[PDB]
RNA sequence: CGCAAGGGGUUGUGGCGUGCCUAUUGAAGCAUGAGCCGGCGACUCACGGUCGUGGGCGAGCUUAAGCCGUUGAGGCGGAGGCGUAGGGAAACCGAGUCCGAACAGGGCGCAAGCGGGCCGCACGCGGCCCGCAAAGUCCGCGGCCGUGGACCCGAAACCGGG
RNA sequence: GCUGACUGGGGCCUGUAGAGCACUGAUAGGGCUAGGGGGCCCACCAGCCUACCAAACCCUGUCAAACUCCGAAGGGUCCCAGGUGGAGCCUGGGAGUGAGGGCGCGAGCGAUAACGUCCGCGUCCGAGCGCGGGAACAACCGAGACCGCCAGCUAAGGCCCCCAAGUCUGGGCUAAGUGGUAAAGGAUGUGGCGCGGCGAAGACAGCCAGGAGGUUGGCUUAGAAGCAGCCAUCCUUUAAAGAGUGCGUAAUAGCUCACUGGUCGAGUGGCGCCGCGCCGAAAAUGAUCGGGGCUUAAGCCCAGCGCCGAAGCUGCGGGUCUGGGGGAUGACCCCAGGCGGUAGGGGAGCGUUCCCGAUGCCGAUGAAGGCCGACCCGCGAGGGCGGCUGGAGGUAAGGGAAGUG
RNA sequence: UCGCCUCCUAAAAGGUAACGGAGGCGCCCAAAGGUCCCCUCAGGCGGGACGGAAAUCCGCCGGAGAGCGCAAGGGUAGAAGGGGGCCUGACUGCGAGGCCUGCAAGCCGAGCAGGGGCGAAAGCCGGGCCUAGUGAACCGGUGGUCCCGUGUGGAAGGGCCAUCGAUCAACGGAUAAAAGUUACCCCGGGGAUAACAGGCUGAUCUCCCCCGAGCGUCCACAGCGGCGGGGAGGUUUGGCACC
RNA sequence: UCCCCCGUGCCCAUAGCGGCGUGGAACCACCCGUUCCCAUUCCGAACACGGAAGUGAAACGCGCCAGCGCCGAUGGUACUGGGCGGGCGACCGCCUGGGAGAGUAGGUCGGUGCGGGGG
């Protein structure tokens, strides 16, 4: 499928815990680091709620 | 130093919680005696499959599954079809 | 200083910089303690208990006092203790038992082989063996618990004889 | 041993926000209308009127944490899916903690005062008083520090000097040092939108003339003549002049303006907005936006390119914890993540006294201790070796005890 | 003030605090219980002998505003309300499975057995429409049990089952048994907590400003300023409890 | 199969209330009686029984109307998950999802299974 393409940028410290752990659910540990991963519903979910930390881009 | 008589009160005591409400909502299994619901009044009437205790309260007699049924102005209800 | 690279002492400028301990929501703190140095100074031991662990033996394990020996030599000693049946308030019954009138129910209970080399060499695995169990015990070690002053220092006081 | 947080899709469970009066209450006015002051009163047989009081009821307007005809966002839970995480679950050993605090949001209390107080979610501090920004500053913005580098890209915040980087590029605004921090409320401060009204058949301002007769309009203890409250709320000769716009008389008088003639002969008054500014604005040691200083800005608003800038992120070298593999078990190799930390838990080690090892082995060619070291090993506690001092003890590997730092 | 119940605060699951807001409980019922069969309210408007504006009647209209022992809420006439008949399940032995929950407590309960109640029957009955009407243990009392009973037998005395004595209300309950005073005072602690001063705040206080009722012979603003409104200061009295 | 009626359930007001039609051939009801089973706080009103002269009046069934009730858009707000800002404060604004309540246009005097009797 269309893997997307999430890069986590805006540091999680500050942020509720269901945004930090919605990091860990995509896999995005570090800084800057960016992962690619299957662009499902499910990943979606995540990716747009975490949107505001981490940019977007389609692959 | 200023401490003038102080006022009191009264009505500062309150009744223990509850915890009623419904205890399993539709589509969720359920094991014969399991307690459904558990209101006070006849919020909910008791369903196919279902029995009333002293204070009506609903619990399955049917290892099956829940579920819940709007009849307007006949109340609503909850019966637990059995996993046929 | 050294042949050298390099290194040692000092510190002129520049940059950066809110003692230590303690106690606290929060201390450079204008909260506590310390003048400085040296030396003394506080989580132990005994017996029980409970886990864990290194071993021994395991349907079992183990001795105590004491006796004989040594004189830094160990033996003997089964009284006794745990373990091998769980239930019941009990009598009592027993893989059952307790409540019950009840083969209704239900509360405690029980229901342990083997991963498996070898090999007598029945086209049978006996059973030797095995982890350490069925499964436990004994000793060592460690953690914590109980009783002891039980981590160390400190009362104001109580009582006895003078 | 995939079940975790989190997420997607289903199914319902609910009464907050909001809103709305159908319930319970609260509501202003009006209508209609039981009563009751009371009123014409023909007097018991009703009756009629009422810019008072006033039910029930209807209409128009609303109000509620303990109201709800209604009702979100969300939230809860179950099922099916993603999700291999210092996720989860079960059993046991050791805890510490049971004074919390600031910020945001939702309530209470308070006086919608408090670096106040009490709950709710969240988040930081606590234990991140480690690092950058905020002048300084636990909790605001940035960001989770294993070690090293005289390399690189960024974050917030910045780029005139202090001070690293634009006295950067276009369009505006401000004239106060506003910027560099206060309100109601004021005001021909500036700049920009509006929308109406007048004007080359001459508006606006100024100037010139008129600004009259009804009459001093009726009404008042004094009087009230356009200028204290009303009815009718109008007429006259007119270019046009009110039963009068202020000033003013005790009252008249007087001076005016409403209106229009006329000169003049190009624009001109009304109000509604928006930006930024002015006043409103007085407190105690010496002042200042951190300072210097800054005015087409070094302020404010809006575009744009580019740099600076952390212990964040890359690059290079190293250590260590897990897991997976190499497995020639080589305990050494590549691969993958991780490695802030108080109370605490856990795991490795260093050193001290003493015992076995010891009828041994070091030692006067010098024991132990002391004083030095820029050298060697170790992450560290240390262990070496060397020079001086010292002058008689010391004690390996490997283990064992404990008055052990 | 201290335990229990209802409503709110509680932010639409559950839960959730304050010397927050507002009310109740410490009973009661032999019929107010079980079952079978009937019945349906309150008010509004008429019409009505005494009749208040509700006594009881009659006629429409009226889905619930009445009723349900008592607080409040939820519920409810397709009865849980109102009446009548037999009855005692206000059972014994249990109890799958759950709600709630730190602990033990609280709660719902189908179903089996024994023996019954009502109904033709299907069936329903293990108190009450529901949520308050309550009290662990210990120590003893009274019935039963036949369980034990100190060499034996029996007793004494226990146990087990049932039940009783609590404003143990400071309501998880220290003893069976309990008040004061200290300026004659003492120790251990705390800036966890008051008095002083500071700090934060600014109700209160002091000050000035906005509006212009209305006073000032006339005239709002010479001098004043009703009802009300916006601020500054931090010298008052306090609030808070920060070194 | 297709209309009418009689019982029955489902949907629970767009499924009703109230006006105006109409229907009895059949079924149903009202009626005729109440000796008998059975009855009323007292009444055969209601239950109940035995009937059959008369009737559709009542009640009920089936149509008609929009006035009350009810249903109710589309748009536009409010409010709000999540994200980012402003004000001393009381409060407020932008982005992205969700999105009422009222109000308006308008909709409605039902829909529908199973078994019976009848054309
Ligand atoms: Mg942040
Ligand atoms: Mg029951
Ligand atoms: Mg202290
Ligand atoms: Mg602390
Ligand atoms: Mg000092
Ligand atoms: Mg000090
Ligand atoms: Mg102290
Ligand atoms: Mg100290
Ligand atoms: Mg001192
Ligand atoms: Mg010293
Ligand atoms: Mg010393
Ligand atoms: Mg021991
Ligand atoms: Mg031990
Ligand atoms: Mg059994
Ligand atoms: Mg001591
Ligand atoms: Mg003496
Ligand atoms: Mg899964
Ligand atoms: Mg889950
Ligand atoms: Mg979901
Ligand atoms: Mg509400
Ligand atoms: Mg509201
Ligand atoms: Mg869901
Ligand atoms: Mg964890
Ligand atoms: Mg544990
Ligand atoms: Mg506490
Ligand atoms: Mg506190
Ligand atoms: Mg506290
Ligand atoms: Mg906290
Ligand atoms: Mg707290
Ligand atoms: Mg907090
Ligand atoms: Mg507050
Ligand atoms: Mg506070
Ligand atoms: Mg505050
Ligand atoms: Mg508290
Ligand atoms: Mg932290
Ligand atoms: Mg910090
Ligand atoms: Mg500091
Ligand atoms: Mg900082
Ligand atoms: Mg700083
Ligand atoms: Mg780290
Ligand atoms: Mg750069
Ligand atoms: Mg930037
Ligand atoms: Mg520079
Ligand atoms: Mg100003
Ligand atoms: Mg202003
Ligand atoms: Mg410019
Ligand atoms: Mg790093
Ligand atoms: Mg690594
Ligand atoms: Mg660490
Ligand atoms: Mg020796
Ligand atoms: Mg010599
Ligand atoms: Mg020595
Ligand atoms: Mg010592
Ligand atoms: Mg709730
Ligand atoms: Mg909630
Ligand atoms: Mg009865
Ligand atoms: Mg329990
Ligand atoms: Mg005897
Ligand atoms: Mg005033
Ligand atoms: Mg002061
Ligand atoms: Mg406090």
């Amino acid at each position: 499928m269309p893997r997307l393409k999430v890069k986590l940028v805006k540091s999680p410290i500050g942020y509720p815990k269901d945004q930090k752990a919605a990091l860990k659910a995509l896999g995005l540990r570090r800084l800057q680091q960016e992962r690619v991963l299957e662009d499902t519903p499910a990943i979606r979910g995540n990716v747009e709620k975490v949107a505001h930390l981490v940019r977007v881009e389609v692959v | 130093a200023h401490k003038k008589g102080l006022g009191s009160t009264r009505n500062g005591r309150d009744s223990q919680a509850k915890r009623l409400g419904v205890k399993r909502y539709e589509g969720q299994v359920v094991r014969a005696g399991n307690i459904l619901v558990r209101q006070r009044g006849t919020r909910f009437k008791p369903g196919k499959n279902v029995g009333m205790g002293r204070d009506f309260t609903l619990f399955a007699l049917v290892d099956g599954v829940v579920e819940f049924q709007d009849r307007g102005r006949l109340g609503r209800y909850v019966h637990v079809r059995p996993l046929a």
